[PDB]
RNA sequence: AAAAUGAAGACAUUUUAACGAGUAAGGAAACGAAAUGGCGUAAGGACAACAAAAGUAGUAAAGAUUUAAAGUAAUUUAGAU
RNA sequence: AUAAACAUACUUUGAAUCGGCCAAGUCUGGUAAGCAGGACUGGCGAUGCGGGAUGAACCGAACGUCGAGAUAAAGUGCCAAA
RNA sequence: UGUGAAUUAAAAGUAAAAAUCCGAUAAUAAUGGAAUGAUAAAAGCUAUUUAAGGUAAGAUUAAUAAAUUUAAUCCCGAGAAUAGAAACUCUUGAAGAAGUAAAUUAUCUACCCGUCUUGAAACACGGACCAAGGAGUCUAACAUGGAUGCGAAUGA
């Protein structure tokens, strides 16, 4: 009955088929990547628990997952500095 | 409780529009705060609703819901008498987790239903400004009690049965 | 014989793309003025909504002379019956004056589409003839330019210019049973009651009414 | 073949206060009293007819057999349902003799149509026979 | 329980204006009234020959005929489930012209000054002006952008309770 | 419940003719087929007014078909009533449809030179309707409607019905 | 209520939609698409096996007592004594 | 603006009725009254159903015969469904 | 000397995983049922063709970016044309099935009818029980209205 009253049901249907996959393979390839950035951290972790051992302790223990270029690296600190002067501009207009 | 950011402005002859009226109002839902918002401006500024508009009316969350506070809730709420003004304490971690215990310890220790009670202002003071006797035993740094006759805790509805078997027993706990 | 009917059914699609790029493209141009606002540091006064949903909550029972004939006059003739009502000062102000006995508010695009798809009805030769099909439709509302449900979905949604005889044509919907408030429906939503406008919460109400 | 016949009510409607009184008897009065407590459809006492309770069209007036009644006083009478023996059946009237009987039952077994009182008024056929 | 006298209850219905006593103007006789107008009977208690009835103050007429020295208005009265037809003769001392269609002759000269034009318009060729809009209730607001510079913003809060002693 | 203005009651149109005349039913018949096949308004018309009673169905009479046709020469008078005879003034000739003729008014149209037809065959020669002229007559000639109201009324009187010492 | 069909089917036609509380009171008969539909008592005039023996009845009438069936009901129908 | 074609306008003939009672973000006489009398509306009378234990008027809601589902007033220790 | 609300640097991070809270919602779907039905082909669904389309979001890359920004080539692809398929099981019953009736029991439910009355189950009146009789009829004048005949006539 809502093909009969609506054809555009057919057309629309097949979107939210390919919507429904697309997003199920993008969370599925994000969890991939999350799943790597939790093992790098889990590693930064028992490596500067030596601090039971025995006391200051590395800055950079964290390695890098994935491999960007210098352009998007500029554009990430870019971006960052927009995140902070929005929660700062944010959050002094509720502060009266 | 929810808070809310409400804003409007007047645009008729008495009003300039180019002057702001601001609010952070407790509501339950925002339909309720929109409600509160217009009678403050009415009961304030001859403004009503009728004549003017509505810009922006957001939900305003607690930053860090996980830092215990000490409010300080000033009101002013009406008696058979007249009207008073309170400044009672509460220790919660959220703005709008405070405002439902003031609600609720209102309507106990006044009888006061929420009809008659006006949020003036909500703070956050010191530990040692906190001045409610009760209170004040729980915000020092060693506070320690032991909870005694505990009722033995059931995991879930699943295994509450009626009748139990052998006997019962409370818990130093 | 029947090749108009492929030409009926192309048609349709070639309104559904029409209508449904009206309401995409006037919702998109909100966003983008929002998005300008906040980088200019402006203000932005969303527009005021255009289309009510009014149900009729209390029963046929005691009500005043004054309060009963409005209620005729928005075909709210039974308890638990939904219609579309135009915004504008004279309609505001008599659902104010009806306020104990109706409850309504602003309804989305989707409320608006289950609605019409499932309770939805025509008045035809005095007939009450749910829709089932829109060569129904168009012989009840061709000259006013709507063929298709959808178009009859997008009119109503967009308040167009055929509104009232658009709106005029659909009979009121008969909507079921749900826990209409709070505390009672004897006091305002706003005091966790019943009645009143909802503003935009009608649409949790019409979810479980539809 | 033959439909489902409903029965929206199998009891039978008894006068009000037909059971404390042997004058009044239980055909069926609607009550007029001004203060009567089953016109006023008192919870408890308010069972009254009304048309809602009317069977259906299709089933209406159908014997449970699945067929309807035609009353026959001769042979000639069952000429009239020998087109329709498969909606029709004979009932012998109740004045009918016994030797007038069995020429009717005689005759509807040769046209096939039903008769519902196949064994009425029969002869002393019964012990020692 | 009230006497049936004809002027019963007029203590205040047929007092004068404060400070309004005496004569009246001299464009009460002077006004022209032509048949069809719209009037309006307001009872002049300073005139009491042909005094209208105290029921008809307050009510719009029409004129229906214009005799020498009264003027006929037609107004309609509420039965026990009707409606009538009263033909009174007044003198202008006790009716004065009603405004009831002043809007409305706005809009008739608004129309007719445009359809003026549009035999111009159609006789030279141009393409013809449209008629003004039909009048609408308090549409909803549009969608409105508020300039960031020159705004300026007021806290609205509960105020706390001040004794007026 | 449901909050109407008014409950269902039978519509008071009649839609059959009354009584039970066999051929008042066949002409009803008749025209109530030609009005859903043809759907012609001049076949509607026919049909609603051979539904109406004896006494809303009035006489006319051959002066006034006379006068009605008369810049109607090659026409067909059509009144749905008994026609009767106004022996004051002549008969022209004229062809006319009608439910009844008087004895001595079809004697009159015959001997003019017109002719007096019935309602089966004015719907074999014009069933639309094509040169017909629909006629009907007077209602308010009847002495009953002198009587009706109040007497003593300032404007439209009655005429106050006659009994024990009527002055 | 509106459409469709219509010399005879039949269930007082087919379809669709709305409707259905009620004291006093009203809705006489007839009216094919019927201007409400019916049950019961008695009496009068006709009809009742169509091929010249033409409704039932001493092969058991009316009445009475009960058992079952049909009808929303008023009531009707049949079995047994 | 909204609604309205089983809309609208009626015409004729006629029945019954004119002892009324109740509620209230109403009033007058009275110390007051389940007292007496009024303005506007809704009810009871003429009205059953679910709730207030019970109740002419209160609250929800007005009734063809039924099946299933959400609900109303209002409830959720037992009587008593939760 | 220790904790530390908040803030700050560096690493990581294209800023969609999972869990809880807080907001937001409820509907598309999947799996089990319930009430009333239906059984046959489809404006079904599936396979093959070309190709309107996919407005954050079908994918990827590029320029750059607080973007429902702009391109490129891949995929899927609605219409339409061509080919596709549903005919079943088990139990019980003339040793009495389904239904129906009567009697009894159990849960729920049920005040005396008629009448005057604002209001009666009423501590208001009539009524012990049964049968038969029992109350808007006839005559005369007028009017309205539905069917009927005739019509400046109608009746006689």
């Amino acid at each position: 009955a809502m093909v009969k009253l609506n054809p555009y049901a057919k057309i629309a249907s097949h979107k939210l088929a390919q919507v429904a996959k697309a997003q199920a393979a993008h969370k599925a390839q994000y969890a991939a990547k999350m799943e790597k950035i939790l093992a790098a951290k889990k590693e930064a972790l028992n490596q500067s628990v030596a601090k039971r051992f025995g006391v200051k302790v590395e800055n950079n223990l964290l390695k890098a997952t994935v491999k960007r270029t210098a352009k998007q690296d500029a554009y990430m600190k870019k971006y960052d500095g927009i995140v902070k002067a929005n929660a700062k501009k944010y959050a002094e207009k509720i502060g009266f | 409780m929810k808070e809310y950011y409400i804003t409007a402005r007047c645009t008729d002859k008495a009003h300039n529009p180019n002057e702001i009226f601001r609010s952070r109002v407790f509501a339950p839902n925002y339909v309720v705060a929109k409600s509160k918002f217009w009678m403050m401006l009415k009961k304030q500024h001859k403004v009503k609703k009728i004549n003017a508009e509505l810009l922006q009316c957001q939900p305003i969350f607690e930053k860090n819901p996980t830092v215990v506070k000490n409010y300080q809730i000033f009101l002013r709420y009406v008696s058979a008498g007249g009207i008073h003004n309170i400044t009672k304490q509460y220790r919660d971690v959220t703005r709008v987790g405070a405002v439902r215990q003031m609600y609720n310890d209102l309507a106990s220790q006044y009888r006061t239903r929420q009809d008659k009670i006006q949020l003036i202002s909500i703070t956050t003071v010191g530990d040692k400004a906190v001045k409610n006797p009760v209170l004040h035993q729980f915000v020092g740094h060693h506070v320690k009690f032991p909870m005694v006759h505990c009722k033995p805790v059931i995991a879930s509805k699943r295994f509450n049965l009626p009748i139990k078997a052998g006997k019962l027993t409370t818990k130093l706990c | 014989c029947k090749a108009r009917c492929q030409a009926f059914r192309k048609e349709v699609i070639l309104r559904t793309i029409k209508n449904h790029k009206d309401i995409e493209a006037a919702k998109k141009a909100v966003y983008t003025a929002k998005k300008n606002a906040e980088i200019n540091g402006d203000l932005y006064a969303e527009a005021d909504p255009k289309l009510i949903v009014a149900i009729r909550i209390r029963g046929i029972n005691g009500v005043s002379p004054k309060i009963k004939k409005i209620l005729k006059l928005l075909r709210l003739r039974q308890i638990n019956n939904a219609v579309f009502i135009k915004a504008n000062a004279s309609t505001i102000k008599m659902l104010r004056l009806v306020d104990p006995y109706v409850t309504y508010g602003y309804p989305t695009l989707e409320t608006v589409q289950k609605l019409i798809y499932k309770r939805g009805a025509l008045k035809i030769n005095g007939n009450r003839m749910p829709i089932t099909s829109n060569c129904m439709i168009k012989k009840a509302l061709g000259d006013k330019d709507v063929v298709c449900v959808d178009d009859l979905v997008h009119e109503i949604y967009t308040v167009g210019k055929h509104f009232k005889e658009v709106n005029n044509k659909l009979a009121p919907f008969k909507l079921n049973g749900a826990k209409i408030a709070e505390k009672n429906k004897k006091i305002h939503f706003i005091l966790g009651g019943g009645f009143g406008n909802r503003e935009l919460l009608i649409n949790k109400l019409l979810a479980n009414m539809i | 073949i033959k439909p489902k016949i409903v029965k929206k009510y199998t009891g039978h409607f008894k006068r009000f206060d037909s059971n404390r009184f042997l004058r009044v008897k239980a055909s069926w009065r609607v009550p007029r009293g001004i203060d009567n407590r089953l016109r006023r459809k008192f919870k408890g006492t308010n069972l009254l007819p009304k048309i809602g309770y009317g069977s259906a069209k299709a089933t209406r007036n159908m014997l449970p057999c699945g067929l309807y009644k035609f009353p026959v006083r001769n042979t000639t009478d069952l000429e009239m349902i020998m087109m329709q023996n498969r909606k029709y059946a004979a009932e012998i009237s109740h004045a009918v003799s016994a030797k007038k009987r069995q020429e009717i039952i005689q005759r509807a077994k040769i046209l096939n149509i039903r008769v519902l009182n196949a064994d009425a008024r029969i002869k002393k056929q019964e012990v020692a026979q | 329980p009230l006497s049936n006298g004809r002027n019963r209850r007029t203590r205040k219905l047929f007092k004068r204006p404060f400070r309004g006593h005496g004569l009246s103007n001299t464009s009460t006789i002077l006004h022209t009234y032509k048949v069809g107008d719209y009037v309006t009977i307001l009872c002049n208690s300073s005139i009491q020959h042909g005094l209208p009835y105290k029921a008809f103050h307050g009510k719009t007429g029409r004129v229906w005929n214009v005799n020498p020295h009264a003027i006929g208005v037609m107004v309609n009265k509420k039965v026990n489930n009707r409606i009538v037809v009263k033909r009174l003769h007044i003198s202008p001392e006790h009716i004065k012209p009603s405004g009831c269609q002043k809007d409305f002759l706005e809009r008739k000269a608004a129309v007719a000054a445009i359809r003026k034009q549009n035999i111009q318009l159609k006789k030279e060729g141009k393409p013809l002006l449209p008629l003004p809009a039909k009048r609408l209730p308090k549409q909803p607001r549009p969608a409105e952008l508020i300039k960031g510079a020159d705004i300026k913003f007021t806290t609205v809060a509960p105020l706390k309770f001040e004794e007026l002693y | 419940a449901i909050d109407l203005d008014r409950h269902h009651v039978r519509k008071h149109v009649s839609k059959t003719a009354r009584g039970n005349n066999a051929y008042m039913k066949l002409l009803v018949r008749l025209y109530g087929f030609l009005a859903r096949r043809t759907q012609s308004k001049f076949a509607k018309t026919i049909l609603h007014r051979l539904c109406l009673s004896r006494v809303n169905r009035p006489i006319v009479s051959t002066s006034k078909l006379a006068c009605l046709m008369k810049k109607h020469p090659e026409e067909t008078a059509v009144c749905v009533n008994t026609v009767t005879y106004d022996s004051r003034y002549p008969v022209p000739k004229m062809n006319v449809c009608a439910l009844k003729f008087t004895k001595t008014a079809e004697a009159a149209i015959t001997k003019a030179g017109g002719k007096c037809l019935r309602f089966d065959e004015l719907a074999l020669k014009a069933p639309t309707g094509r040169k017909t002229v629909l006629i009907r007559g007077k209602r308010n000639v009847r002495e009953a409607l002198k009587h009706f109201g109040k007497v003593c009324a300032k404007k439209n009187p009655a005429k106050q019905y006659k009994g024990k010492q009527t002055k």
